[PDB]
């Protein structure tokens, strides 16, 4: 990649900070609307919306000769939910006295913390959204497991199971997000086709053979275990399945704490965003008012609001 | 589209410390003394840890005097640049609202130009924003306010595709307190079309607004984001080196030397008797712990006793360094301070005038280009004339014009060499007229009293 | 309700101290010596607490000399700016009431303009308020009187929404005690309309009056608050940095150095005999505590005795410190002192005149714009002509016009290149004319006596 | 900044109050020290009356 070792305009002049190693460009159009990244603030620690419910016995058989007794019916009002997630930054010890390296750059410390923090903030948003989506779909009963069958990952036979689960409305699933290992298993199976439905020119297909491209990210939320118990999670998303909504409340202070022989200069940052999963509500009482990723990724903290699985958007597939 | 709108380009974060340093150097002695820790090191930091050390450092800083060369430099440069007023070219009646109240606060366009030139001379960065209300408004942007800008190539050209800048305003609440409400404008250029958002955060309540596409009077949207970033070097989004860096550093060094010199003045500048060869018996018996030093009385001393009036002598090395720093600031500056003692030959300075006034001419041309571009953008809002100009005074070194200069310019206008408006501009630049050209014509049409 | 009409902004509170110290520096030696406690630190705090220490400190301060070149600075700057009389352009007989008694107290607009220019040169702030009585009155709001303001954007424009200033007066009773009762004016702008209240305070209460909407002679109320705040930088609500900071700090340093030098003059300035190699027995024999030191009388000394006068020698390092500080005060450009020994070669003064006169031109332009705006607002109140102007003397270094200069100006008027009013203007600036040009025309229209 | 504004307005009010109260207390103490005191509490029933003002 870029080196820029040839010319040194300034010492370590933005030349490298190994800013990030995981693909985090999975927001709005990048996820085809599945994970929409927005900027609209809201107060408190929640966001509740109410919408009417489907009347279960709306249409009933009628006996014209004897109407008998009219069954009493009534209408409800469901509640939506959007938890607010708080994310900060550990105190960063800036070196106040410039440390006399080959590259002497005191203020470049904060200058590079800015960009590294931006990258890690977007990474954290994506990872928390993916973990919360997995947890909500698992709590809603939208999971499939193919680990026990064969190698544990089929090329395309795996996706048909998720289509069967999500049902008649399967057309509205646009994107599968997955770790890189399932994609490489896909390539390996395609590269040696048992039923030769692949040709050398079409063995590098990134799509799922149904018009749903696979989007690849190395999110730790999609992997768990090691060696024999290693599992990969691939979850398909409809439009608007995952809502990560920023509040644009970034706070940043630099303090000259000192207190020692040498001056102590620190760095701290604070921000927040609202995480929502379509068709699901975060159980505020069961979880917490300011949940952490451990609580967000934990099931039984998500409730099924939509009457049918077809209404909610998302299905999760576990592959080993 | 939607992201951390408060993010600052990391090289702007590089330049914040320096920009704050020039702001402090311009603010004066009080600002420098308030944060003297960043400028004058303690002569012994191990002392500085102790409370006696911090008290000594406080007293040491207070006795120092700030020379204030950078503020005088900027003031003199601005005064030279804005001799009389910049002239407007084109229709003057159609552009009157932009001239008299450019931003709608009654602040004339020349005063905003003065602020822009002051910024471009001091810290060498600024910006102009022109947006529709129905009347266009030409904003002024501080250097620390422009916080993001990028450049992709569409059809292989330099096109600033992103530009986000902060805005400061005080919420108009019922009471009499002062908040500080922030507004961000996200200027985005996609496929040769201008788009913008507003991020008003009144009461912390994000009233984020939908993308909009401003249109000219005839329509056809826009092809370029109307925001020229004028600087000391050129109208480039890249940050330019502030012109005052060397002068500020010299001022700080002279301030440190002044601190040392003033401490020496306060301690060892006073003569002292230093009665040597003396015994306690003699003191307690004839002196009695008290010496009369007036010319009325005389003092005795025992055998082989030598008194010595000791006091620090002048032309020391510290003051010599101070003098050399003063000469250096004079040398690399331009009309910042004046030395009545030395004389300068006429004709010798005539050849060096162009070299001496480099930064002045460069900033003048840069700001003239920026303001002309902004005026053209506002005209395209209004659908007005496009061939208009706003040039800052480029002929420096202005004084009352000589009688022979007057004869020469009148003869030149009598020939078909200088226009009437050109001649009036000449005669006003020399401080010989004040009425507008059309009014002078109207008065001079009438027959003379004779 | 808030009921905090007297609240002052934090930055105004910050600037109160600097404003007060600038006022003290302009005030003279009395104010500084009354408060030399801050400017002159005690040479020893341990003695400073003690009574003989405070006696010594009082005797130390009383011998100090306040050079006071800041007052001379401001006086010279004002004299250069306000030489002759600022020119008012417009129908004079409609505006004669304003020119004669600008605030109904008999003071001409020129004197109030001089006061505003002095306040702008000194501490870089001021305020002109126009209100309706029928007659409009141009107030003069002191720099410290503006105690609150607010800046809010509506329709993307700099509009001032709130502005509160204190108005001082003396209670009118039959007695002779002088009260000092204040009324606070709250100038507010809601939905582009100018409103007004006055807060009164008497007998333990705080009065509030009804909101009023002052209107023009043509009605239509107002769109801008009729209040202008001027300064050195520009006509902005934000504080402009006072121009006297450097001179004030240098003058304070010179004052404390003069205190030290005068203590040295008093103590060690007078010579003393300092008889060395002297025994008590000889003194009690012949000296007896009394040594006649006239040229008539000679006194002997024992063997190996040495007399030696000892007084502080000149060109001391403290003196050279004061000298360099005075040269610095000159160098910052202030027209504070002249120098009879210095000789300048002409042809180079005009090279840098535009730089020495920078703040003068800035203040001239700012005050001219402020008074122009106030006059326009008064015309709007009366419903009279709007194309009126008020400009100060923008050409400093004025002097008697030379015969060659007069001939050149006259020849310029012969051609239709300079107007007759312009010629009269220049000839009056040269001090070559005094009576009004209309009287000139009336007299000169008649035939020559022959 | 709303917190700073709230503190500012309450601080202005309380600063006015504190200077007023300390001034009144010092005035009362000084007037007691100087012997310019008249007591109605002892004289009959101690209530405000024009007689007390006289």
């Amino acid at each position: 990649a870029l080196s820029d070792l040839q010319v040194f305009n300034d010492w370590a002049y933005k030349t490298m900070s190994e800013v990030l190693d995981q693909q985090v460009e999975l927001f709005n159009g990048a996820t085809r609307g599945a994970i929409i990244l927005r900027s609209a603030g809201n107060t408190g620690d929640l966001s509740e919306a109410a919408f009417w419910a489907k009347i279960q016995g709306l249409v009933r058989p009628r006996d014209p000769y004897s109407n008998a007794d009219v069954a009493a019916k009534d209408l409800r009002q469901l509640v939506d939910n959007t938890i607010k997630v708080a994310s900060g930054t550990p105190p960063i010890n800036i070196p106040p006295s410039m440390l006399r390296w080959i590259q002497k750059n005191p203020q470049e410390a904060g200058a590079v913390i800015g960009q590294q923090l931006a990258g890690d903030t977007m990474q954290d948003m994506l990872n928390n959204g993916l973990a919360a989506g997995k947890a909500a779909f698992t709590a809603g009963g939208a999971v499939h497991d193919i680990s026990a069958a064969g190698t544990g990952l089929m090329t395309q036979r795996a996706f048909n199971a998720a289509q069967r689960i999500f049902g008649d409305r399967s057309t509205d699933i646009q994107v599968w997000v997955s770790h890189s290992s399932p994609l490489f298993d896909l390539y390996d199976n395609a590269l040696a086709n048992a039923e030769q439905l692949y040709v050398f020119g079409t063995v590098n297909v990134r799509a799922d053979a149904f018009g749903r491209p696979i989007i690849i990210t190395d999110s730790p939320a999609l992997v768990s275990g090691a060696a024999e118990t290693l599992r990969h999670s691939t979850l398909g998303l409809t439009t608007g399945a995952i809502l990560i909504e920023q509040n644009q409340d970034f706070d940043s202070t630099v303090v000259d704490g000192t207190g020692k022989q040498n001056i102590t200069r620190q760095y701290q940052a604070e921000w927040s965003y609202n995480l929502g999963v379509n068709g699901y509500a975060y159980d505020i009482a069961t979880g917490g008012k300011a949940p952490n990723p451990t609580a967000l990724a934990t099931a039984a903290n998500w409730d099924k609001i939509s009457t049918s699985i077809k209404d909610t958007g998302g299905v999760v597939l576990v592959t080993k | 589209d939607s992201n951390n709108i408060k993010y600052v380009r990391e090289d702007a974060k590089k330049m914040h410390k320096l920009w704050a340093h020039i702001r402090m150097a311009m603010e004066g002695s009080r600002a420098i003394k308030d944060n003297a820790k960043e400028f004058v090191p303690h002569p012994d930091n191990t002392k500085a840890t102790t409370p006696e050390g911090v008290a000594r450092y406080k007293a040491y800083i207070e006795r120092a005097v700030w020379y204030g060369a950078s503020a005088n430099t900027v003031d003199g440069m601005l005064g030279q640049i804005f001799a009389r007023d910049p002239v407007f070219t084109g229709p003057e009646d159609k552009f009157d609202m932009l001239i008299n109240d450019v931003d709608g606060s009654g602040l004339s366009i020349h005063q905003q130009a003065r602020d822009s030139a002051e910024d471009a001379l001091s810290l060498g960065r600024g910006g102009l924003f022109v947006d529709y209300s129905a009347r266009p408004y030409i904003k002024f942007i501080a250097a620390e306010d422009i916080l993001n800008w990028r450049e992709r190539w569409v059809n292989g050209a330099k096109r600033t595709t992103l530009l986000v800048f902060r805005e400061e305003s005080d919420a108009d609440d019922d009471g009499y307190q002062i908040y500080k409400e922030e507004v961000w404008r996200e200027l985005r250029l996609v496929d040769g079309t201008y788009w913008q958002r507003t991020w008003r955060e009144n009461d912390g309540q994000l009233y984020v607004d939908d993308w909009i596409s401003p249109t000219k009077a005839d329509g056809s949207q826009f092809d370029e984001i109307p925001f020229v970033i004028f600087g000391s070097k050129n109208n480039d989004p890249t940050i330019d080196m502030p012109p005052m860096r060397d002068l500020v550093e010299l001022n700080i060094a002279h301030f440190r030397n002044s601190a040392d010199y003033e401490e020496a003045c306060f301690i060892c500048g006073q003569p002292t008797l230093f009665l040597s060869g003396l015994t306690e018996h003699w003191v307690k018996n004839v002196l009695g712990g008290a010496v009369v030093i007036g010319s009325r009385d005389a003092v005795p001393l025992p055998v082989n006793a030598k008194p010595e009036l000791l006091q620090a002598e002048g032309n020391g090395m510290v003051k010599e360094a101070m003098d050399q720093k003063e000469r250096q600031m004079v040398a690399l500056g331009a009309k910042l301070i004046d030395s009545d003692k030395t004389q300068r030959t006429f004709g010798e300075a005539s050849m060096e005038a162009a070299a001496q006034n480099s930064v002045l001419s460069r900033v003048s041309k840069n700001v003239s280009d920026a303001y002309t571009k902004a005026l053209r953008w506002a005209a395209m809002f209004l659908g007005l004339d496009e061939k208009i100009e706003y040039e800052l005074n480029s002929d420096f070194d202005i004084n009352k014009m000589s009688p022979e200069e007057l004869a020469a310019v009148i003869s030149a206008w009598q020939s078909n060499a200088i226009s009437f408006t050109e001649m009036r501009w000449q005669i006003k630049k020399g401080g010989r007229a004040y009425l507008e050209d059309e009014d002078m014509r109207n008065e001079s049409e009438q027959d003379d009293p004779l």
